[PDB]
């Protein structure tokens, strides 16, 4: 067909140059969504930037999701499409999903339809977007040199990276199991351990209403062991 | 924001249009606007006597 | 026989594949469409049933019984606005058939939205329908 | 730019002629 | 009567692009290279089709390997 | 270097001096021609550049002999050109100002290049450095694709 | 540190392996590079190389450039271009992840485009539609040449392997399913590991089956479907909410 | 802004061809597609090659050639043109030379066909032919 729709690329993505020189290969790939030929556009963001940016999805797909054609992010807010749909679902509603059909024939069919998906209807008209934003805003308002510890009382939600980074701030290896919470921490040296301890949800023995805590630990530990 | 579009000439060995591969595609109708089907008649005597013949 | 969930899913799939296949050959066998839609209804997945009805409608609008079946299906799950919207759409498409109008009317009557039935009746009569319409009104 | 600066700097390329290394 | 409007030859067209270069090669070299090229082409085509059981002989005498 | 026929006019007097120099080049080319099965892409290109640079060097040698050194006779040079020990076009380019150094002819065809412009190797290193400084980055490239050209050395 | 030294070559292209794997069939197929006339027996095998990161990681052509993508062959531990490689040669960190965070939504840290759906296995490079950070780690039975180790031993060895390549969100071995679930700090990291330990060995020099490491079948590092377990589902939901609060405050 | 093509070093082309005999990587995956594409133009190429057959008095005829950067095709760009009366003279000389040969020789060994067996591949021009010198062509000795 004729090159009727223009490409739908966002700003951040595209880069801060007054004039880039991109190329268009027409009928130039199947897209990353709907397996369907489209005009593939691509460009180096700078002249000497090594990474080309190619337009992954087709323009119809882009419109449908109301997104960038290179970022796969909403053209307004520059955020993941799923995430934006979640946000929209949260404010003003209870349910807004954008279901892509994972069957190769049906996806094509869906792509063909000139109909916006859940979140796309909000983000297309800027007035509605603004309204959503304001509503969202409204909604808002003793050192034996062990080098090897066994840390307990670990919040189930906390990750190891948070732990290790915290330790670094207070300064290696680490072992955590979120089932047991038997955080089998180990330092690269004993001197380092000493340094740490001397520098001191931080319940910390040095093995190599606390009672109830111990019980909770106990049962959880047992369960973990059975697993 | 402003940009220059170009068409890079490609090797005349490799397929000109890599995309197109004779896909089977079902069409969505997109009859979003409704349209009537609107006939004006009401036949009772001839319209009921006929089916016995037809 | 149909015990666990995943197994039921498989059953649903297989059945669909049959139904879909039979539709593929005879795009028009509305008996086959409506049967399939009944299957969807039975499964208690309403959206899919609706989709089936829509597709069926597209394939052949003029088959009134299909429309009626869809309507009544919608009514079944107390999804009354959908039924109403659809029935309005049916009217828009095929106003000169009477049974659609009557279906609408009975629905509204049972609903006891008497004002709306008056209003609609005014519309229908305004289109110079059959004498029957007038008399019923 | 001084042409002696280019004279000193084109011997910094560890290879000879067209292929230079330039570190 | 040869039609005149089509004055974009094949070689000329190819020359226009970057993907071809030109060299002075001995005619025998051209030949041998073109046999090699042709052989590679046809084998590529056949394998692409999937039917690897059709063995091209280097003398372009095609025959099946297996029954 | 082509193949000696009846139609080949034999090499004049002063060729006996140079033979072993370009002999080496020939040998190298033979070495550079074989299935050095480089699974890799970049390295494969590198091999190709080795032939290209070698060609440049050979032609460059003959150019030097003729023009800069001013040693070999004109007839001999002509013969060499005819036989194609040295590329004539490249030599011509060299003779012309601006391209005193020039990797090869492929790096100055503005048609072949997608941007209607020469190979970046032709950009003098200083200019590139300046550009990089202005931007913040360093020299992004180290050799172009058409030949092994870490700067084409206009300067 | 990696930044202190230039990256060593993994293996010279002489040492690199050819593209003619195993003769699985009767004849070779030129246009596919696969084999044919017979698909008797499984294809997969164990990686000869592995990313020993401190012995390998370093500067590149890329570290000069600001190439935003890491070397697949570095992860595989077989890059034949060491310092001359354009793709980078080091473990992904917050600085580099942060640097490429725009583009990495659409594609991997190996600079290759993600797809609509996971490849039915959840086996290949991830889908764009999910921002998954969790690798399923099958084939541990195969990865250790049928070594009857302890679950503790297994999980520890796994930890030793994947913690080396990226910052961990959590790991948990499952005795009842003989597999791992190795949630990572970042998607880039996840991508990196997922290649870096694909087809690798869990064995060690201390183990007796060290010279038989090649002969088995390597780690099946794939991507993980989220657990049915509502214990973690809730956590995930909470995390999502938290993230949403961040971005939403960032919009104004 | 035009310029002619680069008379490349034929060695380059040779190298390329050598490379594309052992083709089995994701490297040159698109080059295989190139090869397939080139089947369109292979008959054209063949025609050109047969057009510049070295006549029986040319010992070792060179020719200009276009070739794909991936060595998927090798055209014979030069058109084989001749001064008509001169051409006739050459053929006449070969006609008489050939006839003479026929006259003199008691037996005349013909070439066995085809020349090479199916096992024997297309031998490399550089490795075998480019070293060895060709025999003297046919041309009646002139006063
Ligand atoms: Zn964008
Ligand atoms: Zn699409
Ligand atoms: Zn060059
Ligand atoms: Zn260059
Ligand atoms: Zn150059
Ligand atoms: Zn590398």
């Amino acid at each position: 067909e004729i090159n009727e729709p223009p490409p739908n690329i966002c700003e951040q993505c595209l880069g801060d140059e007054a004039n880039i020189r991109m190329t268009k290969i027409p009928q130039g790939s199947e897209c990353k969504i709907c397996t369907l030929p489209f005009t593939l556009y691509h460009f180096k963001t700078s002249k000497r930037s090594n990474n080309i940016i190619k337009t992954l999805i087709c323009v119809r797909c882009a419109t449908q999701r109301n997104i960038c054609q290179c970022c796969m992010l909403d053209s307004r807010w520059h955020i993941p499409i799923q995430l934006r749909d979640h946000l929209i679902s949260l404010v003003n509603e209870e349910n807004v999903m954008t279901e892509e059909a994972k069957n190769d024939m049906m996806k094509r069919f869906l792509s063909l339809k000139n109909v916006k998906l859940g979140g796309a209807q909000i983000t297309s008209d800027p007035s509605e977007a603004d309204n959503i934003v304001d509503k969202l805003k409204n909604i808002l308002l003793k050192n034996p040199s062990t080098k090897s510890f066994f840390l307990y009382n670990i919040d189930a939600s906390i990750p190891e990276w948070k732990i290790t980074d915290t330790v670094s701030q207070l300064l290696l290896s680490l072992i955590v199991n979120h089932k047991a919470k038997c955080g089998g921490l180990r330092f690269q040296s004993s001197e380092l351990g000493e340094r740490f301890v001397s520098k001191i949800i931080f319940i910390i023995p040095w093995s190599s209403t606390a009672e109830n805590i111990k019980l909770s630990l106990s049962l959880n530990k047992l369960i973990q062991l059975e697993l | 924001h402003h940009i220059e579009v170009v068409s890079k000439q490609m090797d005349p060995l490799l397929p000109r249009f890599v995309g197109k591969k004779a896909r089977k595609v079902v069409a969505p109708t997109e009859n979003d606007e409704v349209v009537p089907v609107l006939h004006m008649d009401g036949s009772n005597d001839r319209g009921e006597a006929d089916p016995n013949e037809w | 026989d149909i015990l666990d969930l995943e197994e039921l899913r498989e059953y649903q799939r297989r059945k669909r594949t049959e139904y879909e296949g039979y539709l593929k050959r005879n795009r028009l066998d509305m008996g086959q469409w409506i049967r399939y839609a009944q299957f969807e209804i039975e499964q208690h997945d309403m959206r899919r049933a609706r989709s089936i009805f829509e597709r069926a409608l597209l394939v052949d609008s003029s088959f009134i019984p299909l429309w009626i079946r869809y309507i009544d299906a919608e009514l079944k799950v107390k999804c009354i606005n959908h039924a109403r919207n659809l029935m309005n759409r049916a009217i828009s498409t095929l106003p000169r058939v009477d049974k659609l109008w009557y279906k609408y009317l009975i629905v509204e009557e049972s609903l006891n939205n008497v004002e709306i039935v008056r209003s609609l009746y005014t519309k229908w009569c305004s289109l110079e329908p059959g004498v029957n319409a007038w008399n019923s009104f | 730019f001084t042409k002696s600066e280019l004279k000193r700097r084109r011997k910094t390329r560890k290879g000879d002629g067209p292929w230079g290394s330039w570190s | 009567l040869p039609t005149n409007h089509n004055k974009t030859k094949l070689l000329k067209s190819l020359k226009n692009t970057k993907y071809f270069q030109q060299t002075t090669i001995d005619w025998v070299e051209a030949g041998l290279q073109l046999c090699r090229q042709g052989h590679n082409m046809l084998n590529l085509l056949i394998h692409r089709k999937g039917l690897t059981y059709l063995h091209l002989d280097y003398n372009f005498n095609l025959k099946p390997t297996k029954t | 270097p082509r193949i000696k026929t009846r139609r080949s006019k034999p090499a004049p007097d002063g060729f006996e001096k140079i033979k072993p120099t370009l002999t080496d080049f020939e040998i190298q080319l033979r070495d550079a021609q074989k299935d050095k099965s480089s699974k890799l892409a970049a390295k494969s290109n590198e091999q190709l550049w080795e032939i290209m640079q070698l060609h440049h060097q050979r032609s460059r040698y003959i150019y030097t002999l003729y023009y800069k050194r001013k040693a070999i006779s004109k007839d001999l040079y002509d013969w060499l050109i005819k036989e194609k020990y040295a590329d004539k076009l490249l030599i011509a380019k060299w003779r012309k100002t601006g391209y005193e150094k020039l990797c090869c002819l492929r790096c100055i065809q503005k048609n072949e290049t997608n941007n209607g412009s020469t190979c970046i190797c032709r950009v003098p290193r200083a200019q590139l450095e300046e550009e990089a400084r202005k931007k913040g980055t360093q020299v992004s490239f180290h050799q172009c694709v058409h030949c092994g050209c870490r700067g084409c050395a206009s300067t | 540190s990696w930044r202190d030294k230039s990256a060593k070559v993994q293996v010279k292209e002489s040492e690199l392996p050819s593209s003619i794997p195993a003769q699985t069939g009767l004849t070779f197929n030129i246009w596919y590079n696969k084999w044919s006339q017979g698909f008797a027996g499984n294809t997969r095998f164990v990686s000869p190389f592995a990313l020993q990161p401190q012995l390998h990681s370093g500067k590149t052509r890329g570290d000069n450039d600001g190439q935003l993508f890491f070397c697949l062959f570095f992860a595989k531990g077989m890059c034949c271009l060491g310092p001359k490689c354009e793709y980078l040669h080091h473990i992904p960190d917050e600085e580099d992840i942060g640097k490429l965070a725009l583009r990495t939504e659409v594609l991997d840290c190996f600079g290759r485009e993600k797809f609509a759906d996971y490849r039915e296995d959840m086996g290949g490079i991830g889908s764009f539609r999910k921002k998954n950070k969790t690798l399923y780690v099958g084939g541990i039975d195969g990865a250790l040449n049928s070594k009857h180790l302890k679950p503790a031993q297994i999980e520890s060895r796994i930890r030793f392997v994947f913690s080396r390549l990226g910052d961990i969100d959590r790991i948990r071995y499952v005795e009842s399913k003989n597999c791992g679930f190795v949630k990572f700090k970042y998607q880039a990291n996840a991508e990196f590991a997922k290649e870096a330990m694909s087809n690798q060995t869990l064995l060690l020099p201390s183990d007796k089956e060290w010279d038989d490491r090649r002969e088995g079948t390597g780690l099946l590092v794939k991507w993980a479907n989220e657990d049915p377990d509502p214990a973690a589902q809730k956590r995930l939901q909470e995390e999502l909410k938290l993230e949403s609060l961040n971005m939403m405050v960032h919009l104004i | 802004l035009y310029t002619p093509k680069a008379e490349m070093p034929p060695e380059h082309l040779r190298k390329i061809i050598n490379t594309h005999s052992d083709m089995a990587s994701k490297m040159y995956n698109t080059d295989k597609k190139a090869f397939l594409g080139a089947l369109k133009y292979l008959p054209h190429a063949i025609l050109k090659l047969l057009e510049n057959m070295p006549h029986p008095w040319e010992q070792a005829k060179e020719v200009k050639v276009l070739y794909h950067t991936s060595g998927a095709i090798t055209f014979v760009n030069e058109t084989p043109r001749v001064i008509e009366p001169v051409y006739t003279a050459q053929w006449s000389a070969t006609w008489i030379a050939m006839r003479r040969e026929k006259r003199d020789r008691t037996h005349f060994k013909r070439m066995r066909f085809p020349p090479f067996d199916d096992d024997e591949p297309p031998l490399s021009y550089e490795q075998h032919i480019e070293n060895i010198e060709p025999l003297d062509p046919i041309n009646l000795p002139l006063d």
